[PDB]
RNA sequence: GCUUGACUGCGAGCGUGACGGCGCGAGCAGGUGCGAAAGCAGGUCAUAGUGAUCCGGUGGUUCUGAAUGGAAGGGCCAUC
RNA sequence: GUAACGGGGCUAAACCAUGCACCGAAGCUGCGGCAGCGACGCUUAUGCGUUGUUGGGUAGGGGAGCGUUCUGUAAGCCUG
RNA sequence: UAGCGGCGAGCGAACGGGGAGCAGCCCAGAGCCUGAAUCAGUGUGUGUGUUAGUGGAAGCGUCUGGAAAGGCGCGCGAUACAGGGUGACAGCCCCGUACACAAAAAUGCACAUGCUGUGAGCUCGAUGAGUAGGGCGGGACACGUGGUAUCCUGUCUGAAUAUGGGGGGACCAUCCUCCAAGGCUAAAUACUCCUGACUGACCGAUAGUGAACCAGUACCGUGAGGGAAAGGCGAAAAGAACCCCGGCGAGGGGAGUGAAAAAGAACCUGAAACCGUGUACGUACAAGCAGUGGGAGCACGCUUAGGCGUGUGACUGCGUACCUUUUGUAUAAUGGGUCAGCGACUUAUAUUCUGUAGCAAGGUUAACCGAAUAGGGGAGCCGAAGGGAAACCGAGUCUUAACU
């Protein structure tokens, strides 16, 4: 038997289109630019999933640092300070926390100098 | 005897196959009708290499490999044959779809009676088969499509099973006995 | 019942559809490889081609011969020598019980598998062991 | 269309019981008088084909 | 000085090459030479001194011999 | 076109030696999930409870699937 | 397989067997009785077929709908429920199909017959000469001159006559068979330019013939020759009367037919590339495979009213397309202007291996017959026993005078 191809193809080429929309230009209309740029997509994507948790740490170390000198200390001695405190907050809820309530976080500071000295 | 599912799936595929028939052709590059004329030189344009207009990568060209009037025939052999027909009864007994009486016959060839005759014994796509056949019952079921009439040799698997209910001739069936053995 | 039959399985093996996709592993070239001679359309050598370099059938000698007589003896069994229809064994009657031939002018009686029923066994040639099995059954030598 | 044989292969092997061929050795239609009659006296039986070859062989066939 | 072991048929086993092959070999049967004997000798102290197959030459032959007996030819052994 | 630290810039932010911290990857750990290979008992890999382990990959080898056209099931089913 | 062969690649029989069909005769000659079977020509009759044909069954109501064959309820026919058409899917509306019939006229064939020819049967004998062979050279026999039978002969030769001749694979003898140098022969075998009926796991307008359509046309070429593209309104033209703008146009807006005009003759469906129009958001101190991740603002859509959802993306970290060939590419190495369609490991017979099914020291048929996948048919192939080059032997065999 003969089997045409159209229906099939078309339903490939417009499954890759929608997920190419957005795009500039041929990217967005010409399926040999579309299907390089969505696989490079799912490059990026697969790299940066990745690079989040870098680029949210430094973001959260930053701010740690910041509060923490502000309240008369450095990150690093803050951090051996928890540690030889045996506290076990990460730098996401800290980060949020010298944010918001910066009592709670002068506090922690301080318990960290009771544990430093 | 126990149902041998692969034995009879092998038997019913070569029966199939053995009905379909083998017409169908495409032409070559060299059955395409034309000429063997480069179409243009080898060199100096910027266009493709070009050697003739029968290759089906070029429109009107031919099939890549074209079809052949091919036999389908599969091989059988006689005992996995039989041993499918053996089996396939079995299993026609252990569903009950299988009903043996004497007589079956009708001395008028007509339809109505058939169908009265058939309604009267509650069947509706039945399979008859006889001991020897019969001019006016050959003749009242060859106008019903879910009927059947046949002699005990001609018989066929696929018919076998694809008819909701079975009946036999006693003679058919002491034939049938003999012919297994 | 008809639609309702799967053969055994294992039986049906899929296939190889070559140059169909990159995820079936059979994408470009195929199971082919790169580039050589064995990547082409009918690239092939002939059986035995060893290069330039002189083959194992070719820098060997040819020898012996055919007898023209070995082919038309045959070796005769114990088991069969009892489908003989009745207890003779001949040039005829083993050719006529099928399991020698036409063309066959001579034969031999070789041991191999029990011997059952007394035969007289009429113009061959016969081996030790089975000549004594015969006798053992009851059979005799006989030209 | 059957197989064609390699009438040399045909020749020059015949098979045996376990699948393997025999074969004869080279070096004794000419040149024998400088050779030794240790070698010779080795050279002059029939031998199996080894290892690699039976696929070579049996292509041929 | 005496001599033909630069004899034949075999080979447990080993080595070295992808393969064809190449090489080492105690020991068995026969039958020789040397020594009184125990023993030694299957060429040179060793490692190079070479040529596959096909085709055809010569000698021998418990092989075959296209109806049969022979023969021509083919094979096997030795060799060119 | 500076152009011989990546740069700004540095007498320490350079160099030698010592200590304690910290950052830092898809490595390691924590959680949740998938599959393969074992190893286990009810039971027969139909599965279930763990637990060990593996899971970058070209040519290339193997195993398992999806989707399209046509034939039987189909004078059945869906459909103005 | 045996053989042929730079014994390389390749070519590849015969014997013998199993089947469809089977059928035998005349002259080189005179007598004897003489149409006594044959065929050839010419007609007649019968049968049967071709070239036109004839009849050919039985359904209504309701509902959706532009339209009924569809749905529901109740019937009828069938040696016809093969197929096609009729406003969607029909056994019962139409043509047909099963069945039953038909020829003034020319024919095909098969019988029997009548008319003309030839020749039946018996005796006696006649038995195909520059022919069979042979030398030279070539070709065919599967056989390349090989130790090479056998046929044919272009050149040169050149026997015997039943006590004779030919072949039996160089050749000789024995033996076996045959009677050449003259001719005829049905069938079973091979092919489809054309006609009828039927089948298709063949295609469905870039496929299938080159051609579904005014195709071997338009067009190229002096010529031989090459060689396309282009199907579809709707069921029925009811193909758009009439009014208006515009140039008595092209085109358009209304009316109107129609179930539908965004089915209006470029006409079913109407994708994508490409080109416009409208809305929302962003962009005019900011640089680079244009994304991805985070994320402010803006505009809509939801509510359990916390915000989950979409469109946009100020700013920021990271970040040099794809294929191929490559040791290696962002590479300034190749290929691609883009879309859409087509396009590349198939087919037949052999061999081997795996998986699976059957049977099992057995398995299995092919060609053929056949109410034709059944059943016969077991001619043949493979396997159970090998060894040796082979005669030959056999659970052994080969080497060797001989093996533990
Ligand atoms: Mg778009
Ligand atoms: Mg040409
Ligand atoms: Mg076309
Ligand atoms: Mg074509
Ligand atoms: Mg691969
Ligand atoms: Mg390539
Ligand atoms: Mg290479
Ligand atoms: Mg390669
Ligand atoms: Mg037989
Ligand atoms: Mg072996
Ligand atoms: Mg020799
Ligand atoms: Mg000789
Ligand atoms: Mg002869
Ligand atoms: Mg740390
Ligand atoms: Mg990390
Ligand atoms: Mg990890
Ligand atoms: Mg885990
Ligand atoms: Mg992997
Ligand atoms: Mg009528
Ligand atoms: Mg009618
Ligand atoms: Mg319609
Ligand atoms: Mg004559
Ligand atoms: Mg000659
Ligand atoms: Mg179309
Ligand atoms: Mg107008
Ligand atoms: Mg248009
Ligand atoms: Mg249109
Ligand atoms: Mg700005
Ligand atoms: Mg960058
Ligand atoms: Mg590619
Ligand atoms: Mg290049
Ligand atoms: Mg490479
Ligand atoms: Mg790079
Ligand atoms: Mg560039
Ligand atoms: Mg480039
Ligand atoms: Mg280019
Ligand atoms: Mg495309
Ligand atoms: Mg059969």
């Amino acid at each position: 038997a003969r089997v045409k191809r159209g229906v099939i193809a078309r339903a490939r080429h417009k499954k890759i289109l929608k997920q190419a929309k957005g795009y500039y230009g041929a990217r967005s209309r010409v399926y040999r630019v579309a299907f390089q740029a969505v696989i490079k997509a799912g490059q990026y994507a697969y790299r940066d999933r990745r690079q989040r948790k870098r680029q949210f740490r430094q973001l959260w170390i930053a701010r740690i640092n910041a509060a923490a000198r502000q309240n008369g200390i450095s990150y690093s001695k803050f951090i051996n300070g928890l540690k030889k405190a045996s506290v076990e907050i990460d730098r996401k809820i800290l980060a949020d926390i010298a944010v918001f309530d910066k009592v709670a976080f002068t506090a922690l500071v301080e318990k960290a100098k009771a544990a430093l000295a | 005897r126990d149902f041998n599912e692969a034995l009879v799936h092998q038997v019913v595929v070569a029966y199939a196959a053995g009905a379909r028939q083998g017409t169908r052709a495409q032409k070559t590059r060299a059955e395409v009708t034309g000429s063997g004329k480069k179409p243009w030189r080898q060199k100096g344009t910027g266009r493709a290499r070009s050697g003739s207009i029968k290759s089906p990568i070029w429109r009107s060209g031919g099939v890549t490999f074209a079809a052949r009037p091919q036999d389908h025939s599969q091989k059988v052999n006689k005992k996995m044959y039989r041993g499918a027909l053996k089996s396939i009864l079995s299993e026609l007994v252990r569903q009950d779809r299988l009903i043996v009486v004497e007589k079956f016959s009708v001395e008028a060839p007509k339809t109505k009676l058939l169908a009265q005759k058939l309604k009267d014994m509650a069947l509706e796509d039945v399979l008859i088969i006889t001991g020897e056949l019969d001019e006016n019952l050959f003749l009242a079921a060859r106008n019903l499509h879910k009927v059947d009439v046949r002699d005990a040799t001609g018989i066929d698997p696929v018919s076998l099973i694809a008819f909701d209910k079975v009946v036999m001739t006693a003679d058919a069936v002491k034939q049938v006995e003999e012919m297994l053995a | 019942r008809l639609n309702t039959l799967s053969p055994a399985e294992g039986s049906k093996k899929a296939g190889k559809r070559l140059g169909r996709g990159i995820g079936s592993g059979l994408g470009k070239t195929g199971g082919r490889g790169h580039k050589g001679q064995k990547s082409r359309s009918g690239g092939g050598v002939r059986r035995g081609f060893e290069g330039g370099q002189m083959p194992l059938y070719r820098r060997l000698p040819k020898f012996g011969f055919t007898s023209r007589k070995a082919a038309i003896t045959a070796e005769i069994r114990l088991s069969d020598l009892a489908k003989v229809e009745g207890g003779v064994v001949d040039l005829n009657t083993l050719k006529a019980a099928n399991i020698i031939g036409i063309q066959i002018e001579f034969a031999k009686v070789i041991l191999a598998g029990e011997v059952t029923t007394p035969v007289t066994v009429r113009g061959l040639r016969v081996t030790k062991g089975a000549r004594a099995a015969i006798e053992a059954a009851g059979g005799k030598i006989e030209e | 269309p059957k197989i064609k044989t390699v009438r040399g292969a045909a020749k020059r092997f015949k098979k045996t019981g376990k699948g393997g061929f025999k074969h004869k050795h080279a070096n004794l239609r000419h040149i024998l008088t400088k050779k030794a009659t240790k070698r010779k006296r080795h050279l002059r039986p029939k031998a199996m084909v080894s290892k690699g070859d039976l696929g070579l062989v049996i292509a041929c066939l």
